[PDB]
Formats: structure tokens, C-alpha cells, sequence
DNA sequence: TTCATACGCCTCTCTGCTTATCGGTAG
């Protein structure tokens, strides 16, 4: 009752029907709970790479978007983390602001939540090798783009039932309550 | 370890030691509680459970207390004390049937 | 309308200060 | 106005034809509308049924 | 679960299916031969 | 036919394979089908031609 | 010894609070300054008698207001020799040559008295504590940023001012830094 | 004989309000992507108006099917509807079908 | 108008529907996941309003 | 005095917000 009306905007931000944002991200990374149970499966998603190259068809998915622009904005990011991820969370500063507040992440390729850069990055520094990395990486970001709540989802009810639902059978018996 | 000692609970934290803090706190004991279970459901809900902090100063809940805030008055008197509500005022798509705003209904259609 | 609570806190070196705001509004 | 069903475009079929009893026209495009002499345009549509019968500029 | 699904003309479909000036009725009576009309007394 | 687009496609159990509690899969094969399952993929299993063919049209009905 | 070297530690700990407070609402200070050891506490602050007084106890604050290249104005704030105001909350100095801020710290034995005159001078305020010795590994506070040009954010999103969450007057980070409606 | 025109003016009042919180073109800044609840409700909607004796483009299909019909059209994207998508602030980012990619 | 069985949560947050049945369930592997199975009574009974084109 | 019928009276769970006493200080 409380969030019968609270449901993701156009813009990345959750706003009921008088409007008033909750949260401008969703979690921090927008992407919809149900379809993200693969984004850190690399090894999975490499293998059947032609399979997942024509169900995600990048031959119509460059004529309305751009990427050079976030790709580079995102690796100065990373550059600059990367840099400073040394000195603690009260003394750094920011330089640069993370790629999904600066850009569409539905709308620009390349605008991905900061741990999945780190997640990738980590997973592609492995060697072993269609096997292009620089074609992988923009596999895995078409994904990540594909992979966002869609305007117009009744997040909050989710959330709402995600957590009353599962608390039926949550606890029955045996000092904090 | 003098340093590092919480008895991280609401009931001490949001007064002064931090006010956004309740982003943090919240959501690490609710949890904190699926994970006796190992239910884990998944930190999105966690945090789009904001309405209890952002949606006003500090520490709003889900109940009487919450509902008054909220401007359309129908979802109030819909839950619970529907007369004391009804008063001031002197879902709803619902109520007068119109056409729901979300889904489907969270935009429009022409030509 | 709008939060100008606090700016008329001292206007009787009260009601003139409110007068510019609402024009203001639609300006 | 008891809308026919297809009014996006108006080039012909009669399209404005009988169309008064449910003369010029008036179509509303709250987005900056295009040239005002196309012969198709938007039409405002209920929200279930296919009609639209808000209102129109048109005088005789 | 008709909200969550996002389903708005299905829950339209499963809870269904006035006084312009005032607002807030009373219409309807034809008197002799005429068609029906509105003579709301709060209007 | 809204709604029937609505349920369709949106609300037809296909479109919900998953759950939005923890991203895991809710729907499948229980326990006679397991049994079945744990049974013939072992490797003591062997089919005839006749078998086989019978199997896979019976499984499969490409005609529907 | 005895509680002597307690007050000591509480107002060099304190000290030390206000001065990252002030460098990061954005008046300069140098980095050493702010670091301020405390035997070279000591040794500047040394009472020939051993007391609070130090014999140097004339703790002045002044800002250096570095950020006008976002911050049009900015004004300044004058902590002189607020090391023991009193043994309580004495009105003394309600304003002094600065024109926008002021910040007075007093050992929070409270005096209501002494509360009025404070929300009087349009460009002042004041929120000190008795020792506030924030920042933590506990604390989870994201660092806080002061949006000179939210005309920019407001345009991209299409809002009303008020329909952003709200953090209240009275949050303590809010007090951390001088944040207005 | 004209009266009073514009209804008291009022015609052209908050129109200029629709105009104004109203997203112009090259400006649209939405993601272009059919998402599922409006790829639903047009296919509803068009097996509507052909429900109600409408002329359909595509005589390709011989079924009886309007739904079936209305997934075809948007396959073959001839389909004469254009969608309102405003911002809830208010403001309208209208898009159309044809521009529209719809996986 | 009421605490728990008032107007709204019995004629306004929730109604009785038309064209709506209710039954026990049978369970049979030998229809497809996506489809019901609908009894002829039912089928009698239950109808759609669908215009003549 | 009664009958016919309209009238005719009384024991196992807990929050959050009504409000209490009570004094202390600049005036
Ligand atoms: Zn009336």
C-alpha cells in the first residue's frame, strides 16, 4: 500500500505518480534483477559468443546510439580509480562521476556500473583468448545495455513482495530479535 | 579493537553518528535477518526500500504515521483510520477508474 | 507555494517580502 | 467525435467526409507540431476503444 | 499481483468491465417530448 | 484484447521463468520426471532404432 | 596522574575536528596544521602550571575561502582564543568583521540565554559541539557535495525542488557544512 | 457573429503549457527500445482498431486471428499509431514505431 | 467506511467478477506449460464477447 | 380484572501520542 505507485521513470530515476524521486539509480547499477543472473557468468557467455552475437543483433543496434563518447568517458573513470582506489572512502575526491550519471546507460554503450567494469577487467586479465577481446568487451557491454528496467515497471511492488513473500517461511523457532 | 566496535542498530546510529547512514544501516540488518535463512533476496529491494529514509528527513515507517506525508489521500483512507484521513481532506485511478499509470498505463498512445 | 519560511523570520525593522516572491514565482 | 478508425493520415477515402455529425480541421500535437499543411498527422486515441472525441476547431 | 506484472488494462478488466460544472447527481427528465437533459440543483 | 496482449506477453508464466526475489528459476521438472531423467541418461541405457525413433516423435510432435 | 591529560586529549581531539571541518567546507589549512601532532600540541600548548590554560591557549580560526571559482561569495568565520569560553555557556559576541559565517564552539553546558540572538544576523549560524571527536570505517556517510549549479540537474530531470529527498536542518553532517534550504 | 472565441481564451491557454513541457525533436533523450508494456499495449490496441472494421496494409495473412494480425504488422512494422511517452514531470517525448527497434 | 471490512477494502480495493470460475486442480504432463486445462462445462459457459468482422 | 399488542431495558497483548509535576531563568 505504501509502494502501489512508485515505479521507474524514462529517466533512470523511481518516481510515483506526483513524480518525487526515490532513488536515481536502481541499486546503483539499473539493471533488472530478473535479467542479470548470467552478467558475471564470462565463461558461459564467451562460449555460444555466435549464438549470443545474433540474439543480441549488433547490425541494427548502431544506427540509434553512439559509443565513443561514454567508452572513452568510462575509461577515464577507471583510469583515475585506478589511480586513487588507495586512499580511504573520506580522502578521496570526485574527479569524475560514475558513467551512469553522466550518460543513458540504456542509451550509450559502454555505461556500465563500476564493479562490473572491475568484474570484466579482472576476468579478462586471464589470457587464454570470435575470440577478440576487444569484440567480447563490446558483447558484454550490448548485454549489459539489453539487461536494463524497462520505463514503466512496478519496482517497489517487487520489492515490496520480494521481501514480504519469502519472509513466510523465513523463521519458525531456535538473543536479538 | 577500540577502532572497530558497533552495535549497529537504528536505534543509536541515525541520531547523530551519520543521517544518509540510514542507507547503510537499514538495508545491512534487514539483511542481516535473510541471512540467518540464507534467503538472500537481492540488495535492489534492500535499497528501493528508501521511502522509509529519503522520502522525507529521517526514519519515516511504513504505517499511520508514514501515510500522512503523502499527498494523494485515497491510498490513506484505503488503508488503515479512513475517517481521521477523510477529514483532512476537507490507487485512486482505482477508485474513480481511471486507467492505472504504471505498466501500460505509464504512458500514452496516439494515431 | 513554496519554503520562504525562514527568510521572513525579521522583516518589521512582514507582509511586503511576500509580495515580490509570487511575482517572482511566475517570473 | 465519433472517430472513424484510421485517421492518421487524411488524404482521402472520405476520411473527413460525414465526419462533422459525430469546415476545417484541427489536430492537436502537444510536441512541436510539424508544418501545418500535411495530410496526415496524429490523432489522439481513448484509452481502450479506438476513438478520439475531445475537441476540434471548425466553424461554418 | 496485477500492479506488479504491470498489467494495467488487465487490472482495468478485473475491477470494471457527471456534473461538469460542479464537480461533485441530478439529470434526466424529460418533461413532454424532449430528449433527456440535466437540471442538477446544485448547479 | 488489451488484456489478452497484457497476459499474453506479459503475464503468461513463459515471460516468468524467473523470479525477482534472488534472479533464481522458479518452474521445471519435479520428481517423477528427476527419477526418469537420473534413469535414462545413465550410461546403461541403449535403444533400438525402433525405440529411439519412437522416443523422439513422441517427445517432439513437430506437426503441432 | 589524573583527569588532566583527559581534557587535553578531548580538545586537541576536537581541534583537530573543527579544522577538517572548516578545509573541507572549503577554507585551506595546511595539511601538517590539520595533522597537528599531539606532542607538538603539547609543546606549543605547555601551562607553567600544567592546566588547560597552556599557556598558549589562543585558539584562533580563519578561513581561506578558496572555491570562488564555483562559489560566487564567501564570507569568513573568527574562533579566537575558544579554548575555555567559560565553565558554561555565557551574547558575548553576537557579530564580528565577517559577513557571512561565524562559528562559535562552547563546552556544551548549554545556556538557552545565550541560545537567542543566533537566528538574528541574516549571514550567520552556529551548530559547535562540545568535543565531536564525522568521518569512520563505521561510517558509512557518502562524502557530501555542495551543488553550486543544481540549475543544470534540475533542467536534465524536469523537478521541483522539493521533490528530491530531503536531509533536515538538523542532520549532523548537514552541520558538518553550512547547508542553507 | 463570432462569440466568445477560444472559449475565454482558454484554448490557447495551457496549450502553450503542453507546448512548453514538451520534449522537441532531436532532443528526445529516451532510450530507443519497445519495452515489453508498450509493445503489449499497441499490439492490443491495433488488434483493436482492426477488431472495429479497420483497413489493414498488410493482406499477407489469411488467419482470423486480430492479435495474430497485430504481431505481424509489427513484424513488417506497418502499423499507424505513434506513442506518448511523456516524462512525469509532464513533459512528452513522443516517439514513433517505425523509428522504433522493437527487441 | 470501516476498520477492516469498510467500503474500500471490500467494494473498492477488491469486487466479485464476472466471467471468473473457480475449481480444484488436476495435474497432466500431457499439455503444454503455457496452456490450462478448461473442462467443456466451462466452455459452455464461459464466453467471449468478439465482434463479426 | 383482564386481554391484545405496541412498546421496552443490563477471564492472559502492545504502540504512539491525550495529557501529567515541577522548577528555572532573565525580565
Ligand atoms: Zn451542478
Amino acid at each position: 500500500k505504501q509502494l502501489e505507485g512508485v515505479h521507474v521513470s524514462y529517466d533512470n530515476s523511481i518516481r510515483d505518480a506526483d513524480g518525487t524521486l526515490v532513488q536515481f539509480m536502481y541499486g546503483g547499477d539499473a539493471i533488472d534483477i530478473t535479467k542479470e543472473s548470467h552478467m558475471t557468468q564470462f565463461e558461459f557467455c564467451l562460449d555460444n559468443y555466435y549464438a549470443l552475437l545474433k540474439k543480441y543483433n549488433p547490425s541494427a543496434l548502431i544506427e540509434h546510439l553512439d559509443v565513443e563518447s561514454a567508452l572513452k568517458y568510462s575509461k577515464k573513470t577507471l583510469k583515475y580509480r585506478k589511480k586513487h582506489s588507495k586512499e580511504p572512502h573520506y580522502k578521496q575526491s570526485v574527479k569524475y562521476d560514475p558513467v551512469l550519471a553522466k550518460y543513458n546507460p540504456a542509451k550509450y554503450l559502454g555505461s556500465v556500473s563500476e564493479n562490473f567494469q572491475d568484474k570484466l577487467e579482472s576476468f579478462l586479465d586471464k589470457n587464454s583468448k570470435g575470440v577478440n577481446e576487444k569484440k567480447f568487451r563490446a558483447l558484454m557491454q550490448l548485454k549489459y545495455m539489453r539487461s536494463l528496467i524497462n520505463p514503466g515497471e512496478a519496482v517497489g511492488i517487487i520489492a515490496s513482495q520480494s521481501v514480504g513473500e519469502p519472509s513466510t517461511q523465513m523463521t519458525l523457532n531456535t538473543n536479538v530479535t | 579493537d577500540v577502532d572497530g566496535i558497533t552495535s549497529n542498530d537504528v536505534a543509536a546510529v541515525l541520531k547523530t553518528y551519520g543521517v544518509e547512514a540510514a542507507r547503510n544501516t537499514i538495508v545491512n540488518e534487514i539483511n542481516n535477518v535473510f541471512s540467518r535463512y540464507a534467503i538472500s533476496v537481492s540488495f535492489r529491494h534492500l535499497d528501493l526500500i528508501a521511502d522509509m529514509m529519503t522520502r522525507q528527513g529521517t526514519y519515516l515507517a511504513f504505517n499511520r504515521q508514514g501515510m500522512e506525508t503523502s499527498t494523494s489521500s485515497f491510498m490513506k483512507m484505503s488503508y488503515e483510520t479512513t475517517c481521521q484521513f477523510l477529514t483532512k481532506a476537507v490507487s485512486a485511478r482505482i477508485v474513480v477508474g481511471k486507467l492505472n499509470n504504471v505498466g501500460t498505463g505509464s504512458f500514452d498512445v496516439l494515431a | 507555494l513554496i519554503d520562504e519560511s525562514y527568510k521572513l523570520d525579521e522583516i518589521t525593522l512582514r507582509s511586503e517580502y511576500v509580495d515580490m516572491a509570487i511575482a517572482k514565482a511566475l517570473s | 467525435v465519433s472517430l472513424a478508425p484510421m485517421y492518421l493520415e487524411n488524404p482521402l477515402q472520405g476520411v473527413m467526409k460525414q465526419h462533422l455529425n459525430p469546415e476545417g480541421l484541427k489536430i492537436l500535437d502537444a510536441d512541436p507540431l510539424s508544418k501545418e499543411d500535411t495530410s496526415e498527422k496524429l490523432i489522439k486515441i481513448t484509452p481502450d476503444t479506438p476513438f478520439g472525441f475531445t475537441w476540434c476547431h471548425v466553424n461554418l | 499481483a496485477l500492479i506488479g506484472h504491470g498489467t494495467s488494462f488487465l487490472l482495468q478488466d478485473r475491477l470494471l468491465n457527471v456534473c461538469r460544472e460542479c464537480g461533485s447527481t441530478q439529470q434526466s427528465v424529460p418533461r413532454i417530448g424532449s430528449i433527456s437533459t440535466v437540471c442538477c440543483r446544485r448547479c | 484484447e488489451n488484456a489478452r496482449a497484457e497476459a499474453l506477453n506479459l503475464a503468461n508464466t513463459d515471460s516468468q521463468y524467473l523470479t525477482p526475489t534472488s534472479g533464481s528459476p522458479v518452474r521445471g521438472l519435479i520428481q517423477d520426471h528427476i527419477s526418469a531423467g537420473v534413469w535414462l541418461t545413465s550410461k546403461d541405457s541403449f535403444f533400438t532404432r525402433e525405440q529411439y525413433q519412437q522416443y523422439i516423435y513422441g517427445c517432439i510432435r513437430p506437426e503441432d | 596522574d589524573q583527569e588532566n591529560e583527559r581534557n587535553i586529549s578531548r580538545l586537541w581531539r576536537a581541534f583537530r575536528t573543527v579544522k577538517e571541518m572548516v578545509k573541507d567546507r572549503g577554507y585551506f589549512i595546511t595539511q601538517e596544521e590539520v595533522e597537528l601532532p599531539l606532542e607538538d600540541f603539547k609543546a606549543k600548548y605547555c601551562d607553567s602550571m600544567g592546566r588547560p590554560q597552556r599557556k598558549m591557549m589562543s585558539f584562533q580560526a580563519n578561513p581561506t575561502e578558496e572555491s570562488i571559482s564555483k562559489f560566487p561569495d564567501m564570507g569568513s568565520l573568527w574562533v579566537e582564543f575558544c579554548d575555555e569560553p567559560s565553565v558554561g555557556v555565557k551574547v558575548i559576541h553576537i557579530q564580528e568583521k565577517n559577513f557571512q559565517t561565524g562559528i562559535f564552539v562552547y563546552q556544551n553546558n548549554i545556556t538557552p540565554s545565550a541560545m537567542k540572538l543566533v537566528p538574528s544576523i541574516p549571514p550567520a549560524t552556529i551548530e559547535t559541539f562540545n568535543e565531536a571527536a564525522t568521518h569512520h570505517e563505521l561510517v558509512p556517510k557518502h562524502i557530501r557535495l555542495s551543488s553550486d549549479e543544481k540549475r543544470e540537474l534540475l533542467k536534465r530531470y524536469r523537478l521541483k525542488e522539493s521533490q528530491l529527498p530531503r536531509i533536515q536542518r538538523a542532520d549532523p553532517v548537514a552541520l558538518y557544512l553550512g547547508l542553507k534550504r | 457573429g463570432n462569440g466568445p472565441e477560444d472559449f475565454q481564451q482558454h484554448e490557447q491557454i495551457r496549450r502553450k503549457t503542453l507546448k512548453e513541457k514538451a520534449i522537441p525533436k532531436d532532443q528526445r533523450a529516451t532510450t530507443p527500445y519497445m519495452t515489453k508494456y508498450e509493445r503489449a499495449r499497441i499490439l492490443g490496441t491495433r488488434a483493436l482498431q482492426i477488431s472495429m472494421n479497420a483497413p489493414v496494409f498488410v493482406d499477407l495473412e489469411g488467419e482470423t486471428d486480430p492479435l495474430r494480425i497485430a504481431m505481424k504488422e509489427l513484424a513488417e512494422k506497418k502499423i499507424p499509431l505513434v506513442i506518448r511517452r511523456y516524462l512525469p514531470d509532464g513533459s512528452f517525448e513522443d516517439w514513433s514505431v517505425e523509428e522504433l527497434i522493437v527487441d | 467506511l470501516e476498520k477492516k471490512e469498510g467500503l474500500f477494502r471490500k467494494h473498492m480495493m477488491g469486487k466479485r467478477v464476472n466471467y471468473a470460475a473457480r475449481s480444484v486442480i488436476s495435474p497432466d504432463p500431457n499439455i503444454e506449460t503455457n496452456e490450462i486445462g478448461v473442462p467443456p462445462v466451462f466452455a459452455v459457459k464461459l464466453t467471449y464477447p468478439e465482434p463479426v468482422t
